[PDB]
């Protein structure tokens, strides 16, 4: 996976703003799973 | 009643709606304005996905409330 430390915070923040209540760590894990495709990560977490 | 619909990248879509509008009605207004099929839209308010047949009333959506649009 891509290391957490290299994920731009803007991608985490985009997910956070939609997924009120979700932690950064859940979002980071999903972004790593989806190759930083934030749209796919947020869809995955919504479903 | 003006509301805002923010896309995932933080772009604002300003809409004029009524509290009695269903979520499906709101998706059709987004289709009209933005060209996005209702069947591809997920609308989120305070972290929860909104149900197509339920009105804005059922979510206490008010003037200047912000929804989030995610495409599926």
């Amino acid at each position: 996976s891509i290391p957490a430390s290299v994920i731009p915070e803007e991608l985490i923040s985009q997910a956070q703003v939609v997924l009120q209540g979700k932690s950064r760590s859940v979002i980071i894990r999903e972004l790593q799973r989806t190759n930083l495709d934030v749209n796919l990560a947020v869809n995955n977490l919504l479903s | 009643m003006q509301i805002f619909v923010k896309t995932l990248t933080g772009k604002t879509i300003t809409l004029e709606v009524e509290p009695s509008d269903t979520i499906e009605n709101v998706k059709a207004k987004i289709q009209d304005k933005e060209g996005i099929p209702p069947d591809q839209q997920r609308l989120i308010f305070a972290g929860k996905q909104l149900e197509d047949g339920r009105t804005l009333s059922d979510y206490n959506i008010q003037k200047e409330s912000t929804l989030h649009l995610v495409l599926r």
